[PDB]
């Protein structure tokens, strides 16, 4: 019942047999899930819960930095101060679950409040030793391989007047992505092996923006709800950017984010990308180029990274534009619900 | 997104007076700042009643409501610069303290264009009004009875220092065949110490 | 902790333009940098900010596709990039830095000055004004114009204006003073040029 800070542990189902890397560091970093989970619910209580101020995203931030330093060792990275060049091997890439737990002495408060915005009080609440299992998914403008919400579309800002607060969203109907790097033969053939694609179908993404588009009219009365590419930026961000095992995918997303979408299904192109901006830390980093083979990754979209067009407002339109590149905020997107 | 409004638009004060002033916005955290000549703005208060580091206890803000009140205790002439209020991306209109100054009306001189000048092809008049409190004033060119727009510019003196005193200039540029066809040019003001409007002109084509 | 911004810069009309901020003292990282400019006698209007983090930038409709905001974290400086340079492009620029989320702007530049005209140095050429009475320099470039008059001697009563650009693009300045009515010359000096001229009121 009294705000705390501390460290904590994580629990996976990370085998030992394994050569992914996650499981590697998983195996070697976390305790296996508890048997049992044990979640105590309070009859009659209440809690302030901060999304935006949580100890528990920085946590895992640290976390999620530091498997990628195990996996994914640039060939060469620039920082401000210094230049590395080493040895990048290619690895065996996938996200497994990792829950988060509180050690002796510590529990965990969760919102089961379906409808819950993350920011202020909530009158029901339970406790649990460990989270539900999430997904360390990098991405920017789409949230891959999170949880649903339960009831409804919900919309987290720390303030929606403030333009320059980002707006997480969460869905309650994931749509399907799948991104591809077609098969074909060798780096030393004319083939240009960082072509790929992705296919989101029309009717279902369409449909899910509308519903977005209505949750977003409730919080802006009288006002048309717009989507639009990004304002600009660096590549990740203007850019479904991600990494599908191993390689770092750059989907360009104007005929996702657009006022009128087709009904029918919709092609994304995407360029495997060498050259890559850090969110780690400040820099450039410079891998190996891809692999050969087919590279595919069928993802959920569960939620999204919004940014709203601040300043004088021209025809009464509200409009929203794709964002990201502070992973921190995809972390909040999954451990909103809980507080320590 | 967020109305602000801003009054007076204009505002004067002595060294020791008491200056108020206001901006409402329907959306929340206000802050102001303090812009002197030719500078960038100086950050007062945050959140519209929060005073920053370093500066002084003269000043001091409340505010109740849809309304932000800035208040300063015992003016002095550091103070007397233009004062904004702002919220998220959005700064207020303006308010532009002047030390108060005997009201006194313009001083009204018209100059024709120098024959030299018109050898050049260009014409320009001038009319000027001197040592005049406050500065809210306003000229119209008019050429043989017709109000002329888009020719006209204009600039103004700062404040002097013993005088207290404005002065502002008129410009209107016409083409040397233009200036011919209109045998009269006359220079109207309206000021707040003049109790009927002033046109002083030059009824001459040459 | 300061902000040091690009000196004076000129530019013919529909030509573009850069102005850069230079951030000392404080982590570059973690604060927002919003953008303002101010034409003369004008109030404030809002440019944009940009995320130093994430590089993400958000711009007013008004200004859309015309302005861009960049960052460069191993210099730790911003950039400002306006193209198809308009006439009212013309003024002071401006960046801050936003210490809270409260938005408070603690940290500011000291401006730069972006002038839009088609590119000429100019020597003033002179009109005088008889009667009070005065000097008038017009199509001179650039800034600034010194006048007095008698060579100093005449301290008392003389009023040179301020400068103001003219559509030509060349900057227009009058001067003069009062004098006894019973009472019956200008040192104007354009250091740019090699102009010194007295001209003779009559
Ligand atoms: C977001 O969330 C979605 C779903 O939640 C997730 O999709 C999952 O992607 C993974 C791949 O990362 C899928 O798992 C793979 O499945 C293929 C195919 O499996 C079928 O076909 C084979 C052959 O017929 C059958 O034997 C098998 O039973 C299945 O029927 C497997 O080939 C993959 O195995 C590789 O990865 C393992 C480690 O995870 C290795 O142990 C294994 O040896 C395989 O590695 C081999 O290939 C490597 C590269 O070629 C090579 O480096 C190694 O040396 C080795 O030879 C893999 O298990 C999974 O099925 C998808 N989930 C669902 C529900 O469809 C997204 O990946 C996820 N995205 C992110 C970013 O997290
Ligand atoms: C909390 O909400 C869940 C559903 O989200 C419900 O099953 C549970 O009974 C609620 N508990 C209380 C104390 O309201
Ligand atoms: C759930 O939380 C929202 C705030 O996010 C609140 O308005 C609502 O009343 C809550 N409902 C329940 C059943 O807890
Ligand atoms: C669209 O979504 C529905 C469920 O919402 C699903 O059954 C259908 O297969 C989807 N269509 C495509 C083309 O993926
Ligand atoms: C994104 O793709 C669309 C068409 O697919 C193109 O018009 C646009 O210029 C692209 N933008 C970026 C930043 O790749
Ligand atoms: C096709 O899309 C349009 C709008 O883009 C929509 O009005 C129409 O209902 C869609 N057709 C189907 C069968 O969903
Ligand atoms: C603010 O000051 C004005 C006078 O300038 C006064 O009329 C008003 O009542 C004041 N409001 C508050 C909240 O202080």
């Amino acid at each position: 019942w009294k705000e705390a800070k501390t460290t904590l542990f994580c629990a996976s189902d990370a085998k030992a047999y394994e050569k992914e890397c996650h499981n590697v560091w998983a195996t070697h970093a976390c305790v296996p899930t508890d048997p049992n989970p044990q979640e105590v619910v309070l009859e009659q209580v209440t809690e302030n819960f901060n999304m935006w101020k949580n100890d528990m995203v920085d946590q895992m931030q640290e976390d999620v930095i530091s498997i990628w330093d195990q996996c994914l060792k640039p060939c060469v990275k620039l920082t401000n101060t210094s230049t590395l060049t080493q040895a990048c091997p290619k690895v065996t890439f996938d996200p497994i679950p990792i829950h988060y737990c509180a050690p002796a002495g510590y529990a965990i408060l969760k919102c089961n409040n379906k409808t819950f915005n993350g920011k202020g009080p909530c009158n029901n609440v339970s406790t649990v030793q460990c989270t539900h299992g999430i997904k360390p998914v990098v991405s920017t403008q789409l949230l891959l391989n999170g949880s649903l919400a339960e009831e409804e579309i919900v919309i987290r800002s720390k303030n929606l007047r403030d333009n320059a607060k980002i707006i997480i969203v969460q869905l309650q109907k994931s749509v399907e992505i799948v991104c591809t790097r077609p098969n074909n033969g060798g780096s030393g053939s004319g083939g240009d092996i960082r072509q790929a694609y992705c296919q989101i179908s029309g009717r279902n993404w369409s449909e899910a923006v509308n519903q977005v588009k209505k949750k977003l009219k409730e919080h802006f009365p009288h006002k048309n709800i717009s989507f639009q590419s990004s304002s600009g930026g660096d590549l990740e961000i203007t850019t479904h950017s991600f990494n599908c095992g191993g390689e770092f995918f750059y989907c360009n997303t104007s005929g996702l984010f657009q006022d009128t979408i087709s009904n029918a299904t919709i092609m994304l192109p995407c360029r495997i990308k060498q050259i890559i901006n850090m969110w780690q830390e400040v820099g450039k980093a410079i891998y190996a180029p891809p692999i050969k083979g087919q590279i595919t990754c069928k993802s959920d979209i569960t939620g999204l990274l919004l940014l709203r067009d601040g300043g004088d407002t021209t025809d009464n339109t509200e409009i929203f534009r794709p964002s990201g590149g502070d992973m921190r905020d995809n972390w909040r997107s999954e451990l909103y619900k809980y507080k320590v | 997104d967020i109305q602000m409004t801003q009054s007076p638009s204009s505002l004067s004060a002595s060294v020791g007076d008491k200056v108020t002033i206001t901006c409402q916005t329907s959306a929340g955290y206000l802050n102001w700042y303090q812009q002197r000549r030719g500078r960038a703005p100086k950050l007062l208060m945050y959140d519209g009643s929060r005073l920053v580091t370093g500066v002084p206890s003269r000043f001091s803000g409340r505010r109740w409501g849809t309304q932000y009140n800035l208040t300063i205790g015992s003016l002095q002439p550091e103070d007397i610069a233009t004062y904004y209020c702002q919220v998220y991306e959005f700064f207020g209109p303006g308010t532009r303290l002047d030390l108060k100054r005997t009201v006194a009306a313009p001083s009204v001189f018209i100059f024709p264009p120098s024959d030299e000048q018109l050898k050049s092809g260009t014409a320009s008049v001038v009319c000027l009004l001197n040592n005049f409190y406050p500065r809210e004033a306003k000229v119209q060119w008019k050429v043989d009875n017709a109000l002329q727009s888009g020719n006209s510019q204009e600039s103004v003196t700062e404040q002097d220092s013993k005088d207290s005193t404005y002065s502002l200039s008129s410009t209107l540029t016409l083409s040397k065949a233009d200036y011919e066809k209109h045998k009269v040019y006359a220079c109207e003001v309206t000021h707040q110490g003049l109790s009927s409007p002033v046109t002083k002109s030059f009824n001459r084509g040459e | 902790v300061q902000l040091v911004q690009s000196g004076t810069a000129v530019k013919r009309p529909g030509a573009s333009v850069r102005v850069s901020c230079q951030a000392s003292g404080y982590t570059f990282t973690d604060y927002f940098i919003y953008w303002w400019r101010q034409a003369p006698g004008q109030g404030l209007e809002w440019l944009g900010w940009i995320n130093p983090l994430t590089s993400q930038p958000s711009y007013p409709s008004r200004f859309q596709g015309r302005l861009t905001l960049t960052r460069d974290t191993f210099d730790e400086m911003l950039y400002m990039d306006l193209r198809g340079l308009r006439s009212d492009d013309t003024g002071i620029y401006f960046c801050a830095r936003r210490h809270s989320d409260y938005c408070d702007f603690d940290i500011w530049g000291s401006g730069t000055q972006i002038i839009v005209s088609s590119a000429s140095t100019k020597g003033p050429s002179v009109f005088p004004l008889a009667p009070a009475l005065g000097c008038l320099v017009k199509d001179y470039f650039p800034e600034p114009v010194t006048v007095s008059w008698n060579s100093g001697a005449l301290t008392s009563g003389v009023h040179t204006f301020p400068a103001v650009l003219q559509s030509s693009g060349l900057y227009s300045l009058s001067s003069v003073v009062t004098v006894p009515s019973s009472s019956l010359i200008c040192n104007v000096n354009h250091k740019p040029s090699n102009t010194k001229v007295d001209k003779r009121v009559e």
